[PDB]
């Protein structure tokens, strides 16, 4: 069984991340945060949680909605960097593969910001400190891709993912950079699924396979619903943007690659059982966040598994989205939709 | 390439070809496992039983101790009050080796010196066989018991760090998991009950 | 008059306080200067931002935030804090002083708010000079480099980059310029302290030669995107002379501007560094009293706060005798502001510890806080905990070294309890009477085991006699001419069967001491059940549990002691194996290999049958008395208590064999260390052998003081601790309780509060 | 001198226990004791090996008075 060899190098990590799980805000703590009047009341009410004394040394009057999520994210990222420094062998590779997906978003953000002639220093902020890679600010030169890959991207770990990307030889606009980002993310999800299948042991293997399948399915549905808009894409040129894994791959990605209107997407998801309750709703991303949280809650029942390191990392990032949504309503007096946070724990 | 599997397949090929050679030559009774059991000294079987009993019991205790101890130190960074509460999870893993001490104390009283004639008799061969398999039985049962109680102790430490009202309900599984080593002790003391010393 | 509360807990009382609002801030100091009231939270289920007295907390911890900023600003400019060591004008005798009154706290608040913006506008103006000092200091390094650094085939870029990024620049500029680069670099041996980041940052210079206009403008962007500081340098040597004479003369000017700007800030920090500590103590005592009134009710119709608090009942004559003094100070006749209330909550525990029981009580409190008015566990631990250590550490010589290491901490208590210890020497100092008793009992036990530094003593006459004569090398035996009065006989020393006799004694000693210890711990359960008036716990748990383990494992101890008292050679009967009849009492009942006493066969069957009727008499009488007055909360708990009480009898009585094991291994290592280090030097008569025994004695003494006293005295101490936490307190110690910890004032020590916050 | 805080005490304690133990060992080799001289594989000459232990006691006494003054400087 799995507990025999797991705790030789991952027992301290397991115990620390389960203790990190225990600081997730339950449903009553969000109600107590919702009842706050001003933002100092939100600070006092968050001081009685496992965030406690993190907005110390700020002010009583320099407290802003942006600053709250900056500090609440920096806490999360220091915790991730603490767990990754205590890992070795296969867990270190697992956490580097978690990091690469943020590196891709930093790459697309830097290339997009270079085109619109703006400052390098303002693209270097708002640029997600977890996927850093020290040679990143060198991407602000030489606005075509062939002078990017041949100078700075071959040394990055994103270098194997630029295989399907060299069909243009010109400069870049907002459409081409999103095509490059979707192709990089396809190659990333397929390589990380292949790493999970061949090298992670079983109770974490099946959990990470269903979590990465959910990530691939959400990418596929959003690429299909962002391609029926004011554009014209050949249907075999769109099947190169959909990842080859998940539970809607071998049939429904054939139909999503050919959907011409909004009713072609509802017809493609009508056959899959876990979906087709999603396209008649309020928000569409509030189904994906809810289903991701029900998947992450189910991953905390497996006790000897490193999927927990995923399931914590996505849950805590949901939590920082909730607090901001409360802090955007207290600072702006918009209490009408304040109870639309997403809470499972 | 699975080099150890290649070693396994080479051993199997050599065994099958050798036995088939002995059949077809006409000498299949030269591979005589019963004559090996009468010419081998009973002191070998008795001392392998004692040594493997205490060694395997100690190995199972140590395995269970690091399985429960790693998670108990990791779950004590945020909840340091679980430490002295969950110490009996380690106590259940460490009484596995005291059973191996007890078996090695009982069985070592039967290691007397036999005479040159009256050496490979029925009683001495019986005592060697009984001490060998009794030592293996209690040592293997204690290895299995120690690893199982260690897994349950790690899970109980995680559950105690979560909610303190859960440790009373996960402690029941460590009580079920610890009777296995005591049953191994009882069968080890009963397999060597009628065995005399080496007179 | 005042009770002792070391056998059981002290008697508590819940006290209600009706405090007027005009003396609410005043009486909180009176109840804080006497630290013997534990308040309880009456405003539960009220959110922390909705309680009263929350604006005062926000103002006072804004002041605490600013004081932490001041202490952090006393770093980077090494200025020591004042540390007024008069810890006497606040805490001490009398337990009643005068607090600062309102306007002093407001002067603290607006002084700390006035002085923060002063230090920010002086600390930013000093810090802006450093970033234009390091730039010109490293640009002065470029201008003194000779001619070979500036000459190799504008046509070059020059700058300073971190040493982390030199290989990255050279690799990127190799891939850009297609292998036609002329990169060159020289190191800088001193670290350049930056302010953007806050490390030391080994940097070095670089120069890149290329001819072009797009190529220079792209190499420049690549270089400055890797955080290199680029510079413009003339090509002629007169150009470097003019730039070294022009950029310098500004470094000395900027040094003069760096002083008298880093000097008034320096003097202001010297002004703040005096009496910052007293400010911090006053502000934290003010916030401490406002967090006690925060958990008490307040009426609106009448001007009355209502609080509850736990107090030891023998000190109800002290709240009245101090609050009368407080009212007599400022005369306002108030109507009976103390009332003793009857309750049905759980009061705290509070054992009084008086400096000799204190370390033993700290040892027993690491396991759990006792129930209210339960028998204390720290009172038997004064003797049994250093004496179970002594059996595992039975050496007359090592106990002498442990007493001498204990008396160098007891004979000077006053010098050490007023200095910092540091987490190992602290546990050595607070557990010094434990080490004293452990060493004394080690002397007694090693006198009975008859070994001093693995050598015997020979201080009586033996009970063994050797034959009259023999040939040199004959296996003789002794003749048993009597018995030996105290301890082991010294005629068992070499003897080639010393471990054959010497560990049948040491195995039975452990079983007897473990049985007597557990049966003494188990009567504390009867003494608890007879105090709390729980006559069903006597007949439901105590009596079957007593007849279970006394009918199995007490019979074994009677059989051990009786077999020693019978002469099995003068009588002509074979001595039976006690372990053999112990196994055959359960696994083959009725039969007897060798008869120990004349009616042994009926007693084995009666004691086996009695111990099997205690399995239905436990687990069944206790729940049914609940039903006929089952529920599941009682039945399943009693099933777990029964199959955990049984199966811990055998496990707990077998866990005491570590007494034998650690003693045997201690004696064996101390005997091998003698015969391998100091025994070698006894055969070296000469001049080389005088030096040889000095070195070999030094090695012997170092290993017998480090390996053999310290890290085996630590092992033998933590196995005696387990026998008290597990095998002793699983029979009387019921578990969970509430610690006392009243509301008092203490010195706060800012460095344990600045690192504790962020 | 020497460090005289962690190096003088570390030699004075070792030399103080070096005089006391080696003196009684040399005394128990001077008189035959059957524990120090009682075996066939054991020093034979008796009070001849008391001399070479007594000289080491004197050498440790020399170290004791030499390092005992070096803490007396302060």
């Amino acid at each position: 069984m799995e507990g025999v060899y797991f705790n030789i190098d991952n027992g301290f990590i397991e115990g620390v991340v389960r203790g990190y799980r225990n600081g997730l805000l339950s449903n009553n703590q969000y109600i107590n945060l919702t009842q706050c009047d001003t933002l100092e009341d939100l600070k006092l009410q968050l001081s009685s949680t496992d965030y406690g004394n993190f907005l110390s040394s700020v002010s009583s009057e320099s407290l802003t909605t942006s600053l709250i999520q900056e500090y609440a994210s920096s806490k999360l990222y220091h915790e991730f960097n603490y767990i990754r420094d205590q890992s070795s062998g296969s867990t270190r590779k697992f956490m580097d593969y978690i990091t690469y997906g943020y590196m891709i978003d930093n790459v697309a953000l830097m290339i997009t910001g270079t085109i619109h002639d703006r400052d390098k220093g303002e693209i270097l902020q708002r640029c997600h400190p977890l996927g850093w890679f020290d040679t990143l600010p060198t991407l602000s030169v030489a606005t075509d891709l062939e002078s990017l890959y041949e100078t700075v991207l071959v040394d990055t770990p994103l270098a194997p993912y630029f295989k399907n990307c060299f069909d243009t030889a010109e400069e870049l606009d907002d459409m081409n950079i999103e095509i490059i980002r979707n192709k990089l993310y396809k190659a990333y999800l397929e390589d990380f699924y292949n790493f999970v299948t061949e090298e992670i042991p079983e109770p974490a293997k099946e959990c990470m396979q269903t979590l990465l399948g959910f990530e691939a399915d959400r990418r596929s549905i959003n690429i299909a619903l962002n391609s029926l808009q004011s554009s014209d894409i050949d249907p075999d040129l769109k099947s190169d943007l959909l990842p080859n894994i998940g539970k809607l791959y071998p049939l429904a990605t054939f139909h999503l690659a050919q959907a011409q209107d909004f009713e072609g997407v509802r017809a493609a998801l009508a056959n899959v059982y876990e979906y087709r309750g999603f396209l008649e709703t309020g928000n569409l991303e509030d189904h994906f966040y809810q289903l991701e949280m029900e998947l992450c809650r189910d991953a905390f029942t497996q006790q000897f598994a490193i999927s927990t390191v995923w399931a914590w990392m996505k849950s805590k990032e949901q939590e920082v989205r909730n607090i901001t949504w409360i802090a955007e309503c207290i600072a702006q007096n918009q209490r009408e939709r304040i109870n639309n946070y997403i809470s499972v724990y | 390439f699975s080099f150890s599997h290649f070693l396994y397949y080479l051993v199997l090929i050599v065994v099958i070809v050798y036995g088939l050679y002995k059949l077809f030559t006409g000498h299949g009774s030269d591979i005589n496992f019963g004559k090996f059991l009468l010419r081998t000294s009973p002191y070998m079987w008795a001392n392998l039983g004692i040594a493997l009993c205490v060694g395997l019991s100690v190995v199972g205790a140590a395995w269970g101790i690091f399985i429960t101890g790693s998670s108990m130190i990791g779950a004590g960074v945020r909840a340091p009050r679980i430490t002295t509460k969950n110490l009996i999870s380690i106590i259940f893993c460490e009484v596995v080796a005291i059973y191996g001490l007890i078996i090695a104390i009982v069985f070592s009283s039967k290691l007397t010196v036999a005479t040159a004639e009256n050496m490979y008799s029925k009683s001495n061969l019986y005592t060697g066989y009984s001490l060998f398999w009794a030592g293996i039985t209690v040592g293997a049962s204690n290895l299995i018991c120690g690893i199982a109680v260690g897994i349950t102790g790690a899970t109980a430490a995680i559950s105690d760090a979560a909610d303190s009202a859960l440790f009373v309900k996960i402690l029941v599984i460590e009580i079920f998991g610890s009777i296995l080593g005591l049953l191994g002790l009882i069968v080890g003391l009963l397999m060597a009950g009628k065995a005399s010393e080496f007179q | 008059e005042k009770e002792e509360a070391i056998f059981r807990s002290a008697e508590m009382a819940l006290v209600q306080f009706y405090i007027p609002q005009e003396i609410s801030r005043d009486s909180a100091y009176t109840l804080g200067q006497l630290g013997l009231v534990q308040f309880r939270d009456l405003n539960s289920k009220v959110r922390a931002f909705q309680r009263t007295f929350v604006n005062e907390i926000r103002r006072l911890d804004n002041v605490e935030r600013q004081y932490r900023y001041f202490y952090s600003l006393l770093k980077k400019h090494d200025i020591k804090l004042y540390e007024g060591d008069t810890d006497k004008y606040l805490d001490g005798s009398g337990e009643l002083y005068v607090p600062p009154s309102g306007s002093v706290i407001d002067d603290y608040v607006r002084n700390a708010s006035y002085l923060e913006e002063r230090l920010i506008q002086m600390e930013d103006a000093t810090d802006q000079i450093e970033v234009q000092k390091n730039d010109l200091e490293q640009y002065r390094f470029i201008l003194q480099s000779g001619d070979e650094f500036f000459l190799k085939g504008v046509n070059y870029v020059t700058g300073v980059i971190a040493r982390d990024k030199v290989a990255t620049l050279e690799q990127i500029l190799w891939r850009v310029l297609r292998g036609n680069l002329f990169f060159k670099t020289v190191e800088i041996e001193q670290p350049v302290y930056d302010v953007k980041t806050r490390e030391y940052k080994h940097k070095n210079a670089f120069i890149v030669f290329s001819h072009g206009d797009l190529i220079i403008k792209r190499i420049r962007k690549i270089a400055e995107s890797l955080d290199a500081n680029l510079y413009d340098v003339d090509s002629s040597n007169e150009g470097r002379s003019q730039q070294l004479a022009k950029v310098n003369k500004n470094l000395s000017d900027l040094y003069t501007v760096l002083k008298t700007t880093s000097t008034t800030l320096e003097s202001e920090l010297y002004a703040i560094a005096k009496e910052l500590d007293s400010w911090f103590q006053d502000v934290t005592r003010e916030k401490a009293i406002f967090e006690i009134l925060n958990k008490s009710n307040y009426d609106t119709n009448r001007k009355i706060l209502i609080a509850e608090g736990w107090i030891p009942r023998d000190e109800l004559a002290t709240l009245q005798a101090r609050l009368g003094e407080m009212i007599a100070r400022l005369g306002i006749d108030v109507p009976s502001i103390i009332q003793v209330l009857d309750t049905n909550h759980t009061p705290p525990t509070f054992h009084r510890t008086n400096k000799f029981t204190a370390g033993f009580q700290s040892i027993c409190d690491c396991y759990g806080i006792a129930q209210y008015r339960e028998i204390n566990a720290g009172l038997p631990t004064i003797v049994t905990f250093p004496f179970m250590f002594a059996i595992m550490f039975g050496d007359m010589g090592h106990g002498f070294l442990m007493t001498l290491a204990a008396l160098s901490l007891v004979l000077n208590e006053k010098k050490i309890n007023k200095m910092k210890r540091g987490e190992i020497f602290d546990m050595a100092f607070t557990g010094r009477y434990i080490i004293l008793l452990m060493g004394v009992f080690s002397m007694y036990t090693g006198f009975l085991y008859n070994d001093i530094f693995s050598k015997t003593m020979t201080i009586f006459k033996s009970g063994w006699k050797w034959p009259d004569h023999w040939k040199k090398g004959e296996s003789i035996t002794a003749t048993s001419v009597g018995t030996y009065p105290i301890g082991l006989d010294w005629a068992w020393h070499g003897t080639e069967n010393a471990l054959l006799f010497s560990n049948s004694y040491k195995m039975k000693l452990s079983i007897l001491m473990g049985f007597i210890h557990m049966t003494y711990s188990y009567f504390f359960s009867l003494a608890n059940h007879l105090y709390f008036n729980s006559m069903i716990d006597i007949i439901g748990n105590f009596i079957p549990g007593l007849l279970f383990m006394q009918g199995i494992f007490g019979y074994l101890s009677v059989c051990i002691v009786y077999k020693w008292a019978v002469d099995w050679v003068k009588d002509g009967k074979p001595a039976p194996g006690l372990l053999n009849m112990l196994i055959n009492m359960f696994l083959s009942p009725g039969t007897i290999d060798d008869e120990l006493y004349p009616h042994q066969a009926k007693v084995q069957v009666f004691l086996l049958l009695m111990a099997l009727v205690c399995i239905p008499w436990l687990l069944l009488v206790k729940p049914l008395h609940f039903k006929f007055t089952d529920f599941g909360d009682i039945m399943i708990h009693q099933v777990i208590h029964t199959i955990e009480f049984c199966l811990n009898c055998v496990s707990h009585t077998a866990s005491y064999l570590r007494l034998w094991a650690l003693s045997l291994a201690h004696a064996q290592l101390s005997s091998v260390l003698w015969t391998m280090t100091i025994q070698i030097a006894f055969g070296f008569r000469g001049f080389v052998g005088v030096f040889m025994t000095v070195a070999l004695f030094a090695m012997w003494f170092a290993l017998t003081c480090a390996v053999l006293v310290l890290m085996e005295g630590t092992s033998a101490m933590l196995h005696s601790l387990r026998l008290h936490w597990v095998e002793s307190m699983s029979k009387f110690f019921v578990g969970e309780g509430l610690p006392y910890e009243p509301f008092a004032f203490e010195y706060k020590d800012m460095e344990v509060a600045v690192a504790s916050a962020s | 001198p020497v460090v005289s805080t962690g190096k003088a005490w570390c030699c004075t304690v070792l030399s103080a226990f070096g005089v006391v133990i080696l003196s009684v060992i040399a005394h128990l080799f001077n008189t035959n004791h059957e524990s120090f001289v009682g075996s066939i594989n054991d020093p034979e000459d008796g009070p001849a090996v008391a001399h070479t232990v007594y000289l080491a006691a004197l050498v440790y006494l020399v170290f004791f008075v030499f390092c005992g003054f070096q803490v007396y400087l302060a």
